[PDB]
Order: structure tokens, then C-alpha cells, then sequence
């Protein structure tokens, strides 16, 4: 059984586990992927790279990710862009930032672009975002638009818990956001 | 107080190679806000046998 | 709460996991460190960096390793050199191989190591080696004189589980090999 | 059915950095045999 864990709750300055891309870097003891600054992208990996399926038996992982996040922004009116938990090819570096949330570069479906992705967007982009208009999480899979959504509302500066879990056998990827108070 | 709950059938293994790496990844633009997580716990299992 | 765990049952061609030195690799399902070749030495780490202890408490990191390695010798009477399961410092490169286990400098206590060691040595090192010679278990902090040692009798050909565990708070480093035959 | 045990005490602190590097090692010289590892375990539990 092939597998995989690490649990942080202290972030640091030399913070060896993670890889960082782009503007993120750990500070205050927590992972800051972006501050309130204007076209920045921040991602950061962890460093061992995690075997999610086989060919030779054509298994599928069995996973599971809790992670506490924080969108902080200075005007609760003009929010942007969006957060992102993400699964890429082993060599990932960031992509297009701004609406594309930095993991994809376009619209239309990417083959090679082998990233699956779930995403907390706030930002209505009306090239390819629900029509709604709304705060969501969606769940993309080689391309920034979702193919489904949740409308979200986001608590600026509330610390919301994320628990994504995938079942390999029923191939359902499930995700629970929690505003906690 | 409020939860949100989505789920989709996304059969990982034919978008997503056998080897990957996994991580968080956030933007900004024209407007902006601070993103930062406080915390991260991730497990995976995977069975080795047809 | 800062946790770090896996488990590889087959290790394939390529095993992005981890990160191999010297002269190791994989060869059908197991890890190679070494052939049955003269004056060779190869490593392999497991890719993310390990949060053993926190300055911040003092608390030490509570651990258990275990695995299952295996010599093959032609001969059983001209044995060498052993085999190791390291703590080194995050940017560990091979040292002196030979009875050194490519992992320690000199049989002093040499400070600039900070790598224990616990090993299996199968080959008699006249000034570092129990006088009795027998091969053996052996703990090591900072030099190949180990700190204290336990004759083994190798079972050439046969496969060892061994078990390894830590206890942060004892300070107590058991070692366990065990013949499954 | 054969074991073989042994438990020092050894305090990691003051040997090992806080961020360390866990792996195998093997080696060879004027005598030789192959060295192989077959499956590996392992689990860190820091508060
Ligand atoms: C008060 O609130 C108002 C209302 O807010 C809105 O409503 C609320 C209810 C709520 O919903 C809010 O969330 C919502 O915002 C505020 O007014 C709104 O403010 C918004 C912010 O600016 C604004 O939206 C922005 O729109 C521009 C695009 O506008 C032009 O292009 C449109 C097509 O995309 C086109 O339809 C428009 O018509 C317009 O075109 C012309 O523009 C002229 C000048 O503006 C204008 O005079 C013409 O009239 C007009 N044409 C016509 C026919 O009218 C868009 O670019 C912004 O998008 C960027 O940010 C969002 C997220 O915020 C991302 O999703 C998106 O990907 C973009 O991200 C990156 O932005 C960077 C800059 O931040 C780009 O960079 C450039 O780099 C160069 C280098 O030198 C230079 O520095 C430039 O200055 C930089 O911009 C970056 O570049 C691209 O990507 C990179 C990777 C490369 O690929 C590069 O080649 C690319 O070009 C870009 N990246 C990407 C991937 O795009 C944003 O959407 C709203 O329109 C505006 N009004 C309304 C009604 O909504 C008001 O400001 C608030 N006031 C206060 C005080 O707070
Ligand atoms: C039948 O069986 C018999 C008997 O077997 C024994 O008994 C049975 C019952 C059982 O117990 C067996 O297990 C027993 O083996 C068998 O005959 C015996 O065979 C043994 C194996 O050859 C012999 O031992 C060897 O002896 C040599 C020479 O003498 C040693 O001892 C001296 C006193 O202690 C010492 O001062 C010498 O320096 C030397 O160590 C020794 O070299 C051998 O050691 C190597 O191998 C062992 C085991 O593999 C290993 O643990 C050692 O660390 C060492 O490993 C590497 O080996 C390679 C390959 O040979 C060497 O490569 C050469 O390296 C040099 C340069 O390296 C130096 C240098 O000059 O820089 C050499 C320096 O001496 C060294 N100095 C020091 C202080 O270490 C430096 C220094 O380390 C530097 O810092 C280096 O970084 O390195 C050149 O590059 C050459 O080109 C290259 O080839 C490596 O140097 C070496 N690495 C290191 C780090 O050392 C081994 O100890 C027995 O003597 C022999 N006779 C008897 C009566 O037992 C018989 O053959 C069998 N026959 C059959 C048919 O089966
Ligand atoms: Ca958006
Ligand atoms: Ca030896
Ligand atoms: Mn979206
Ligand atoms: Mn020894």
C-alpha cells in the first residue's frame, strides 16, 4: 500500500517540506500564497511528489486534504482573485495568474495540461465563469472553467476549513468548506 | 456560520498522471486580497495488486 | 501534530520519492543500494526533509521505521561492507566509503557529522570494530565507532524485517532485526 | 523465528539538525556483496 501524509499547523521561515512558486513565501507562521497586491501569483507545493494512481493495475488513489484558509481583503466590495488547492504533473511551475488562479493558461480544454484542480474563485470573470455572478467553489479539471460549481459566501478575514476527500473506487471527488462562528 | 459542500464524479486517473504533485495556488489581479493557510493535513493510500 | 509518513511495498524504474546517490537504483520491485562489485556506495534519502526536533519546545520527534532489506553475497566468508538507515542533515551527500558505510569521516567524534547511524555492519574494521569481530547491529553518532553494538549472525540470501522506532521524550532508540524464517 | 534487539539511549537534539534527511546506505570495497531494500515505512509524530 503505497502512501503518503504530512500534517503542518507552524509554518516557517525555513519551512523545508514545502516548495515555494512565485510571490509565497511563510510568514507570521503561516503559508502566505499572495499579500493585498495587484497581479501577483503565489503557489507553493508539497516536495515529495505523491504516487495518485498505477498503470499495472490501473488502481487509483484514496485520498484526503484538511487545510484552514484566509482570504483577507482590504475592501470586502472588490475581492480578487481566488484560492486553490491543486494536483499537476511533478514538474509544475506557475502558469498564467490574474483570473486564470495560476495554475492554467486558458479557456478551452488543455489534454496536456493534466492539472485537476479545486478552486474557491472570487472573481466573476465573465469569459468563463457561472453566470450567477456569485463567490464559488468549483472543482476544474484541465481548464479554468468548472465543470460544476457551489455558490460561496466569503467571510472576509474568517478562517474557513476545507476538507476535499477522493475515492478512487467511485472516482467522487467531495469537498466541504466550514466557516467556523 | 455556514457550510458549503460540492462534489463531482472526477475520474482522476486519466487527466492526472500516475506520479503527481499536489500544492495550494492563488492570484491576484487588477483587484486583490491576501491569501494564507494556516494549516495543512493530507493522506493517501493506494493499493499495489490488480 | 508536524507529521511526515509513507510506505513503498514496490519500488519502480523511477521513483520520484525519493532521491538516489552513489551508485543506487531500483531493479524489479526492490531498491538496489549496491551489486556484488568491488568498492561501491549508494544512498537513497526519501525526498522531503524530515521536522525532527523543534528549538522552540525542545520537543524531539517520536518515530518508527521499518523495513525489509536483504544481502546477497556468492561467497558467505568475504562479506562487505553493511548497510545503514541515516539521520543526516538536510543537504547529506555521500562521505567515505569502505567501512565507513559512506556515511562517516574518520572513527572520531567528528561534530560537523550530525548523522547517526544505526547499521549492520558485515565486515570486521580492526580499529572501530568489536575485537571479537562478528558482524553487527550497531548504533553510531557522529563516527563509525559505534556507540554500542550487538553481534548478528547474517543469513546470507535470507531477507530481514527490521523495525526501528524512537521514543522523543525516553530518548531510546530501539533497533529490531528479526529473520522471518 | 530469530531476533535480535538493541535499545541505547540517544538524545537526537543534540546530535541531529531540526530539518533532517532520512535514507539508506551501503557500501563496498576490497570485499563485496549486493545490498538491497525491499519495502520501507515510516512516520513522524513532532508536537
Ligand atoms: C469600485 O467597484 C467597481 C466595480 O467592481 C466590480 O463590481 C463589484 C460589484 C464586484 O463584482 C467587483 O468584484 C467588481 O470588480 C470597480 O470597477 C471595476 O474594476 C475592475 C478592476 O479593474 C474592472 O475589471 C477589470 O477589467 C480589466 C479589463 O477591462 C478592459 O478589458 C475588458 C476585457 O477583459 C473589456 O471588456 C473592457 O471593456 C476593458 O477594455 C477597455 O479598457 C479601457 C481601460 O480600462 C477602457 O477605457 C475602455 O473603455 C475599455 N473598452 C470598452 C469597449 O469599454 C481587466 O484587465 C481586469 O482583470 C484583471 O484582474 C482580474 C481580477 O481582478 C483577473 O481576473 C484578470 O485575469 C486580470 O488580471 C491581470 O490584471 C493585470 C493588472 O492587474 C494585467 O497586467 C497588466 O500588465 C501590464 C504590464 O505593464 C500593465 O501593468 C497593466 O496595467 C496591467 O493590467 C494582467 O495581464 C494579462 O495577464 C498576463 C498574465 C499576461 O497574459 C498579459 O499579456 C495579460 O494581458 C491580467 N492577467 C490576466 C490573465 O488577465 C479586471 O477584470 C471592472 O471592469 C471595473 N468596472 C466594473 C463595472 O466592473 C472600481 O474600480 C472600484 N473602485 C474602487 C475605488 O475600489
Ligand atoms: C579468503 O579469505 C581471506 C581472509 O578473509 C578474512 O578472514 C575471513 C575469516 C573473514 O573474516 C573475512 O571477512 C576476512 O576478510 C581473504 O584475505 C583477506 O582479504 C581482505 C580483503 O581484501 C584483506 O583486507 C583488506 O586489507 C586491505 C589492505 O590492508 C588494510 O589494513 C591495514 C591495517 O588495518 C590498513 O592500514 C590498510 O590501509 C588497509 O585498510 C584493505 O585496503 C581492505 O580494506 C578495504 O576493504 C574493506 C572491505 O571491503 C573496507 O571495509 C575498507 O574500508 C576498504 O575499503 C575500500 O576498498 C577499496 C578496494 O580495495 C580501496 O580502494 C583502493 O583505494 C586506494 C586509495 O585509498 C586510500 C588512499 O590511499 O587514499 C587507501 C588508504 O590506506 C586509506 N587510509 C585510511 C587510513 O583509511 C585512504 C583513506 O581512507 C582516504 O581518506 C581515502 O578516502 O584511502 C586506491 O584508490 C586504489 O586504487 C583503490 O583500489 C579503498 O581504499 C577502501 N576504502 C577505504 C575508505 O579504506 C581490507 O581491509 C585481508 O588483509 C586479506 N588477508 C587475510 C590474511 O585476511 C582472501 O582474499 C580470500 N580469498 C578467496 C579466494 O576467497
Ligand atoms: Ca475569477
Ligand atoms: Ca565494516
Ligand atoms: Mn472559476
Ligand atoms: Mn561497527
Amino acid at each position: 500500500t503505497e502512501t503518503t501524509s504530512f500534517s503542518i499547523t507552524k509554518f516557517g521561515p525555513d519551512q523545508p517540506n514545502l516548495i515555494f512558486q512565485g510571490d509565497g513565501y511563510t510568514t507570521k507562521e503561516r503559508l502566505t500564497l499572495t499579500k493585498a497586491v495587484r497581479n501577483t501569483v503565489g503557489r507553493a507545493l508539497y516536495s515529495s511528489p505523491i504516487h495518485i494512481w498505477d498503470s499495472k493495475t490501473g488502481n487509483v488513489a484514496n485520498f484526503v486534504t484538511s487545510f484552514t484558509f484566509v482570504i483577507d481583503a482590504p475592501n470586502s466590495y472588490n475581492v480578487a482573485d481566488g484560492f486553490t488547492f491543486f494536483i499537476a504533473p511533478v514538474d509544475t511551475k506557475p502558469q498564467t495568474g490574474g483570473g486564470y488562479l495560476g495554475v492554467f493558461n486558458s479557456k478551452d480544454y488543455d489534454k496536456t495540461s493534466q492539472t485537476v484542480a479545486v478552486e474557491f474563485d472570487t472573481f466573476y470573470n465573465t469569459a468563463w465563469d457561472p453566470s450567477n455572478g456569485d463567490r464559488h467553489i468549483g472543482i476544474d479539471v484541465n481548464s479554468i472553467k468548472s465543470i460544476n460549481t457551489k455558490s460561496w459566501k466569503l467571510q472576509n478575514g474568517k478562517e474557513a476549513n476545507v476538507v476535499i476527500a477522493f475515492n478512487g473506487a467511485t472516482n467522487v471527488l467531495t469537498v466541504s468548506l466550514t466557516y467556523p462562528n | 456560520e455556514t457550510s458549503y459542500t460540492l462534489n463531482e464524479v472526477v475520474p482522476l486517473k486519466e487527466f492526472v498522471p500516475e506520479w503527481v504533485r499536489i500544492g495550494f495556488s492563488a492570484t491576484t489581479g487588477a483587484e486583490f486580497a491576501a491569501h494564507e493557510v494556516l494549516s495543512w493535513y493530507f493522506n493517501s493510500e493506494l493499493s499495489v495488486t490488480s
